[PDB]
RNA sequence: GUGGCGGCGACGACCCAUUCGAACGUCUGCCCUAUCAACUUUCGAUGGUAGUCGCCGUGCCUACCAUGGUGACCACGGGUGAGGGAAUCAGGGUUCGAUUCCGGAGAGGGAGCCUGAGAAACGGCUACCACAUCCAAGGAAGGAGGCGCGCAAAUUACCCACUCCCGACCCGGGGAGGUAGUGACGAAAAAUAACAAUACAGGACUCUUUCGAGGCCCUGUAAUUGGAAUGAGUCCACUUUAAAUCCUUUAACGAGGAUCCAUUGGAGGGCAAGUCUGGUGCCAGCAGCCGCGGUAGCUCCAAUAGCGUAUAUU
């Protein structure tokens, strides 16, 4: 029967990608897309030769198959290769809501389903979970998604936008494809889309990695030097094994008071490296030892790697140590208490973190998610014994900050390399650059120019800020990096916040600009505000409740979202300049889009080699842009000394301060506000 | 698998798509930006 | 005229009778055991009155009474291959005949519960006990036989055409029922040829411990020759049957070395420039598809689609 001939790029693709041990990406665009990933599923199986891959589907509300035996019986009730792939493979189903309970699990393969309720939260916990040489198919099901992947192709800077949300996030993604080198767009017929510019180029590798040498090099060089040589020996990765002698090191100290701290990232061992130095310290003469976080049921990889730790050395089940476990319905399957008996008397209790009581007699005490502790309990649990604390990346840098100023020994190491996969995968390169997960190492130090008197606000444009072009692209990062190094707390759907959420608007001031500047100015401060009220949100209606004010909620406003200052310019005055004169733009004080495709005129464009179009400016000066009269401004945030004094000088009045304080900060969101109805609610 | 090759047993847009003389990367490049609303283009 | 009279059917309906029954009694009659002689009142044994329950009569049961009932004429207790029987009809060359009738119980294990004329249900449910399955881990659904002998297909397929059963019904359904397979444990009948003719030779055959005695109306020849018969096989068509197979008819092919080639067991003959062993020069035993070179189908006996060996045995 005739038979097509499919290019070898897809499988020079798949098979280079299992030998490197990295991912790749895959973009299925059609309806019949489901086809598809049964095909691309087959191609890896035949490369890994571990095992059958496991699959990972995410979708959002609704699933064409049934995905139960018996109910897709009936429904049938003449042979479709999809519905034997159902069954065939073992699939693990997840929705985009719950996707938290996939989180620890590994699969050899992940489908996203659904394109248009693509979150920056839901692509970082599937993508980790794919594994070695996994591939990542995402499907483009919807009319929709076609004609807007058709309109950026033919001219970069025209879009298709229906009527609302402008959604730049996914055009943000689109136009982020080709920069990924394991990246192959694909048809519902296994047909390559060449816009990637890598794509033309590929080829297959000819038939060990430099960080895997010195691992093999320190397994064999620390035989010597044991039981140090056997926790190695069970480590996977080689910075965990440089964390694991520097764990030991600092046990070996005959010094009451001294830090080790790990800084580990997700997807590299964390708790695998605390579970072998609880066991090397069970392995020494270490008896009370405590281990604390905010719930057991979150260590159970620790106390593994400590069943694994002393599995190695002696420590047999029953023989030497006992274990008690939770025995309780909340909480189940954690064990608490664990006793080891072989060497006089040791024994490992977990407490709670409000447990600064009974830690009089204690020897070695582990603080686990350090970040998720309030930051008073943690100074508590400090105490005159050696002390290890991890925290995970993506206040603590000042309390080790602290340290590093005095008295406790103070010991530093960030995991980088990653358990699952091998370093260097242009897949997370990839995730991690459009996420915006990481800040630059080391900031330039520039000029600090008059703080309250030559400086002026701009208004940033939201759609050029998020075009991919490379002055966009740094600013972007530069704005972010100020962003995300406030006290406030950060999660990576911030990022659609700022490029999805109407009634936004970002403001900046920079420096007074001379004439000739190089490409990018520098950027001290940024605000972002949130327009209310009659131009739903927190103020309108929690004033409203308290207050019983039917005049309120008719009243126009907005609120200040996050306010923060470069760190080394922290502390000298840039912040209240941009209050004044965000006050003075919307009293009214100072004198007052990217072209749209229509609907029936998708198809009509033709590709333009040089784009034309002007696009819209960067920066905007105040008075260029009108402005809404605004009759009220407001602020929420956590109520803390610093901010108390800050915006009391700024002449915000409080209204309200919440009862309960928040679980992880310990702290009482606090509103005030600032324009006589004001002077009733302060009463 | 035949050791060279793989065989296996709306559009109108797509063989647009497919029939692409610049790639998307290539149209980037000439893509330019201006700040301050005037100014010598970035790129 | 919101006149008056009407036929033939269908379904339901109180009660009586009848049929199909079902259920408690009466009488008559059961195998072995006395090295079981006394038993019953060991949660009533016998009976009286009143009552509960039951479809009804009743120690069936409960209250209140009497002290009864059975037994050498064998009570009571204990046993008893209690696949085997029991019967029935039909028959000339002795019957390789045929068929039915049952003692109960259960539905993973013991209890409780629901319907109906009829069940303490061949079917629902709850609790407990024991199993086992799926899952996004929250919850949900469940009630028999083959091999172990070098060996696992009926553990199936077709049909309600026959016999009968259930239903609202002449017609629907029935794994009730009917039809269809392998087979040197065995038993029975039977092919692998028959009929003529010619030619050439001179010797058959019985008895007999090597001489010999009898004797012929024919014998042998892996000789030739002739045209009649037929089935093993091949293969049309009906008939059969719910459909089909099988049995019975039947058209056309199908024999000279008729090579279209019967076996199993016993006992003998024949041999070289051949091999080995032992002697009594030239011999004897054993045996002989093998030699110098060359590689392109003897005879006799016994049983006969059947015939031997080994162990034990009579
Ligand atoms: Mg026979
Ligand atoms: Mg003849």
């Amino acid at each position: 029967m005739h038979r097509k001939k499919v290019d070898n790029r897809i499988r020079i693709l798949i098979e280079n990608g299992v030998a490197e041990r990295q991912r790749s990406l895959f973009v299925v665009v059609g309806d019949r897309g489901k086809d598809q990933v049964v095909i691309l599923h087959h191609m890896l199986s035949k490369a890994t030769v571990k095992a059958r891959p496991s699959v990972l589907w995410c979708y959002k509300k609704e699933l064409g198959f049934s995905s139960h035996r018996k109910k897709r019986m009936r429904q049938l009730q003449q042979d479709d290769p999809f519905e034997l792939f159902i069954a065939a493979t073992n699939i693990r189903y997840c929705y985009y809501n719950e996707t938290h309970k996939i989180l620890g699990n590994t699969f050899g393969m992940c489908v996203l389903q659904d394109f248009e309720a693509l979150t920056p939260n839901l692509l970082a916990r599937t993508v980790e979970t794919v594994e070695g040489g996994g591939l990542v198919v995402i499907l483009l099901r919807t009319m929709n998604s076609l004609k807007q992947l058709y309109t950026v192709t033919m001219d970069v800077h025209s879009r298709y936008r229906t009527e609302d949300v402008v959604g730049r996030f996914n055009e943000r993604f689109i136009l982020s494809l080709a920069s990924c080198k394991k990246c192959l767009v694909i048809d519902d017929q296994l047909n390559i889309l060449p816009i990637s510019s890598h794509v033309a180029t590929m080829e297959a590798l000819p038939p060990l990695g430099p960080s895997d040498l010195e691992l093999r090099e320190l397994k064999e060089s620390l035989q010597d030097t044991q039981p140090v040589g056997v926790l190695v020996d069970c480590c996977k990765t080689l910075d965990q094994a440089k964390a694991v002698l520097k764990f030991i090191e600092g046990i070996s100290e005959k010094t009451l008071r001294s830090t080790v701290a790990l800084t580990a990232a997700r997807g590299r061992g964390k708790s695998a490296a605390l579970g072998l130095a609880i066991a090397g310290a069970v392995a020494f003469g270490y008896s009370n030892i405590f281990v604390t976080s905010p719930s057991p049921d979150n260590l159970h990889t620790l106390f593994e790697f400590v069943f694994k730790g002393f599995d190695a050395l002696q420590y047999q089940e029953h023989l030497d140590y006992e274990i008690i476990q939770s025995l309780n319905p909340e909480f189940n399957k954690a064990v608490i208490r664990v006793n080891v008996f072989r060497e006089h008397r040791q024994t490992i209790q977990y407490i709670h973190p409000a447990d600064a009581v009974k830690l009089g007699q204690a020897e070695l005490v582990v603080i686990d998610e350090a970040a998720a502790i309030p930051l008073p309990l943690v100074k508590s649990l400090l105490g005159p014994y050696l002390v290890f604390m991890a925290s995970t990346i993506n206040l603590s840098l000042k309390l080790i900050q602290q340290l590093r100023q005095q008295a406790r020994t103070l010991y530093e190491v960030s995991l980088q390399e990653s358990i699952r996969y091998a370093p260097g995968d242009a897949v997370e390169k990839w995730l991690n650059d459009l996420l915006c997960l990481d800040c630059l190492n080391i900031t330039r130090i520039v000029s600090g120019c008059p703080l309250p008197e030559a400086c002026e606000l701009y208004y940033v444009n939201r759609d050029t800020l998020f075009c991919y072009h490379k002055a966009s692209e740094v600013f972007l990062q530069r704005l972010m990096a100020l962003y995300v190094a406030s006290h406030y707390k950060n999660s990576p759907n911030d990022l659609q916040m700022l490029s999805d959420a109407p009634a936004h608007h970002l403001f900046c001031l920079l420096p007074p600009v001379p004439p000739t500047q190089n490409a990018l100015p520098e950027v001290l401060a940024v605000i972002q505000v949130c327009l209310e009220g009659e131009i739903g949100d927190l103020i309108p209606w929690t004033v409203s409740e308290q207050f019983q004010d039917p005049d309120f909620g008719g009243l126009s406003g907005g609120r200040v979202v996050r306010i923060a200052v470069h760190p080394d310019y922290q502390g000298m005055g840039y912040g209240s300049r941009a209050l004044q004169l965000l006050q003075m733009y919307y009293e009214g004080r100072f004198p007052c889009e990217i072209h749209t495709v229509s609907s029936e005129a998708v198809s009509l464009l033709e590709e333009v080699i040089t784009p034309r179009k002007d696009l819209p400016p960067l920066l905007l000066k105040l008075n260029e842009r009108p402005a809404e009269r605004l009759d009220y401004l407001g602020v929420s945030y956590g109520l803390t000394p610093r901010l108390l004094k800050f915006w009391k000088r700024a002449g915000f009045v409080p209204v309200y301060l919440r009862q309960t304080p928040n679980d992880l900060t310990g702290e009482h969101s606090c509103i005030m506000l600032k324009t006589g109805w004001l002077a009733a609610f302060w009463k | 698998y035949d050791k060279d090759a793989v065989y296996v047993d709306t559009h109108e847009l797509v063989q647009s798509l497919i029939s692409t003389h610049s790639t998307i990367d290539a149209k980037m490049a000439s893509s330019r930006v201006t700040l301050f609303s005037d100014s010598k283009p970035l790129g």
